[PDB]
């Protein structure tokens, strides 16, 4: 589960300027490969934990923060996720939201960054 | 004394009200984070909604200064009631 500590995996995908444009269409977005290297053999406390540490690295990465408002950009530089479009919101979700692509197998596959997809709130139903 | 619509806030008062929303930004503060962003939603009614703060259109300044000037602006062009005036 989520809960359970541990060690993050993975490579993710090269991603440009449009990577939260994509985030907000089918299947979301990857993690970014460079943030993944980042993260790739920490140990997280949980999945909450990763969240948090995952939006703090996109605010140190000028190519992704560009791509953010500036009330976004501080929720970013403080590990909280960015607040999403109006049109991409479902009643109580307003934020972008990180969720899993495939069943979780193994243990530390709820950290797997291959398997990890960036959503506004409308496309995490899929 | 307190403030219910737009009209009992000064400009001085409901810019400082955005700038609050600007610094609750930790994950901490999501609770009143959301409560703000919706109050300012219903004060304002601009059809944009919680946009303006977080999507705002590119030929203006994106800062709590540019939203207050873009919801008087439009909120005096739609014959709707403004900031308390002066103080």
């Amino acid at each position: 589960k989520r809960n359970k500590p541990g060690k993050a995996t993975g490579k993710g995908k090269p991603v440009g300027d449009k990577w939260l444009d994509d985030a907000g269409k089918d299947s979301g977005a990857p993690i970014p490969d460079r943030i993944a290297d980042k993260l790739r053999d920490k140990e997280f406390k949980n999945f909450d934990d990763f969240r948090k540490k995952f939006w703090k690295e996109v605010a140190k990465d000028p190519d992704l923060a560009k791509q953010f408002s500036k009330a976004n950009q501080r929720n970013i530089k403080d590990g909280n996720a960015p607040f999403a479009r109006e049109s991409d919101q479902v009643g109580g979700r307003t934020t972008y939201e990180l969720h899993h692509d495939k069943p979780i197998s193994q243990d530390g596959g709820v950290y797997d960054m291959n398997n990890i997809r960036v959503t506004t709130p409308k496309r995490a139903i899929d | 004394e307190l403030k219910h619509s737009i009209s009992d806030y000064t400009e001085a008062e409901f810019l400082e009200f955005v700038k609050d929303i600007f610094r609750l930004s930790r994950p901490q503060d999501n609770d009143l984070q959301i409560k703000l962003v919706l109050e300012f939603k219903r004060l304002t009614e601009h059809p944009d909604g919680s946009d303006l703060i977080y999507y705002p259109r590119s030929d203006r300044e994106d800062s709590p200064e540019g939203i207050v000037k873009e919801i008087k602006e439009w909120r005096a062009a739609n014959g709707k009631s403004g900031f308390k005036q002066g103080l």
